[PDB]
């Protein structure tokens, strides 16, 4: 339905064929579907309608909490404990958000594989490359930090990678 | 091995110099005083137990005297201890102020410009 955003969780237009009977024999699945409808789907719908009627009389709201952007660990001096603490909290929040992003991409990949059936190897290449890109980024950001991780160790890993890349680029410039 | 016994202007046997009166006295509900009173109560209970008396109810005046004596001594003990720590901090700060060349203020670098070594966990 409209509860979740259709851009974060997209799906194809859901093309379905029309029934084209070829025999005079009656279809038992259609009769069973009608029986199931009349015996299950209508009482459930009525119960849900009553439940929604009761819910409408009591409407209240809950809000999504917004967090300001505080300075990160790069702009904290060596022994400033308060700035370090706030930067570490922000970094942990960002780590959780990145984990959830990877989770969303993985959900997309799983949905594509189930939906495409026998042609998943061809019709899920875009989801696969999206997951490859996000996985590489997440690995570069957070892998091998180990337990007792921190924003300082992430910064050290990033700086080591930057130094290696800069040395490689400089040595390629002389080639 | 003897840090503050030779401090200048130290009267031998006061236990409480006049300069200590510039410090806030400990509150009468200080948790350390409550612990001293609890120690006095335990002493009273042990006194009752040793003399083969009812531990909880035998000597009420004796237990009251125990608690009162412990609290009374602990108040002055806490005053002296706080005064000694105040002297330590005062002398430390004065010495730091008078010797700037041994406690220099060097500019601190931000973590974006300090290079730390990374040790991968694997
Ligand atoms: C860390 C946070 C805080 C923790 C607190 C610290 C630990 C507790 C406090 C320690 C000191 C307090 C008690 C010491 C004096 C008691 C001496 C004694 O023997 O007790 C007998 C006595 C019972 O005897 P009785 O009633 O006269 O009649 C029975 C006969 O006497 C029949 O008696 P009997 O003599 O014929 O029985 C013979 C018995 C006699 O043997 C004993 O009774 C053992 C007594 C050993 C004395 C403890 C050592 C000194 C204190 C050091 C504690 C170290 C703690 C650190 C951890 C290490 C653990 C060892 O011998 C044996 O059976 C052999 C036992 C050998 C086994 C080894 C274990 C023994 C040592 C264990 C000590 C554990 C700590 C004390 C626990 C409480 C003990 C009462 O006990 C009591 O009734 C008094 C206990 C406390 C009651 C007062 C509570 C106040 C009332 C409520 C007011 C609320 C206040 C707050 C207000 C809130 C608003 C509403
Ligand atoms: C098991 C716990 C220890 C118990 C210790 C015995 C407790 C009973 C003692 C009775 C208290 C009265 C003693 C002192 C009162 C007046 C004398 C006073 O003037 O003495 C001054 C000094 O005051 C006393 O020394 C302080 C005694 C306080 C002892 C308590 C400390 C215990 C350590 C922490 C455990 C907490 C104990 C809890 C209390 C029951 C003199 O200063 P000064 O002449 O310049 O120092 C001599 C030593 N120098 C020169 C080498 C430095």
């Amino acid at each position: 339905p409209d509860s979740w955003d259709k851009d974060v969780y997209p799906e194809p237009p859901r093309r379905t064929p029309a029934p084209a009977p070829q025999t005079s024999l009656p279809n038992p699945v259609t009769y069973l579907t009608k029986i199931f409808d009349l015996l299950v789907d209508r009482p459930v719908t009525l119960a849900r309608e009553f439940i929604e009627q009761q819910h409408a009389k009591n409407r209240y709201y809950y809000y999504h909490r917004e967090f300001r952007r505080v300075p990160d660990i790069t702009e904290c001096e060596e022994k400033d404990i308060l700035c370090m603490f706030e930067a570490e909290m922000q970094w942990r929040r960002d780590y959780k958000v990145d984990q959830e992003i990877v989770n969303i991409i993985q959900e997309r990949l799983k949905a594509c594989q189930q939906r495409e059936g026998e042609s998943y190897r061809q019709n899920c290449a875009k989801e696969l490359e999206q997951f490859t890109q996000v996985s590489k980024a997440f690995q570069d950001r957070y892998s091998d930090l180990g337990a007792h991780y921190s924003a300082r160790k992430c910064l050290a890993k990033q700086k080591q990678r930057m130094l290696a890349e800069r040395k490689a680029a400089k040595e390629a410039a002389a080639a | 091995m003897t840090m503050m016994s030779g401090r200048p202007g130290r009267v031998p046997l006061q236990f409480l110099p006049n300069e200590a009166r510039s410090l806030p006295p400990p509150k009468l509900t200080d948790p350390r005083l409550v612990y001293m009173g609890f120690l006095g109560y335990c002493s009273g209970l042990i006194d009752n137990a040793i003399r083969r008396r009812p531990v909880v109810s035998a000597g009420l005046h004796r237990q009251l005297l125990y608690v009162t004596s412990f609290v009374f001594f602990g108040y002055y003990l806490l005053k002296r201890q706080d005064y000694m720590y105040a002297l330590r901090d005062h002398d430390m700060f004065a010495y730091v102020k008078s010797h700037p060349e041994d406690f220099p203020e060097k500019d601190k670098k931000t973590y974006g410009e300090i290079l730390e070594e990374f040790h991968p966990v694997r």
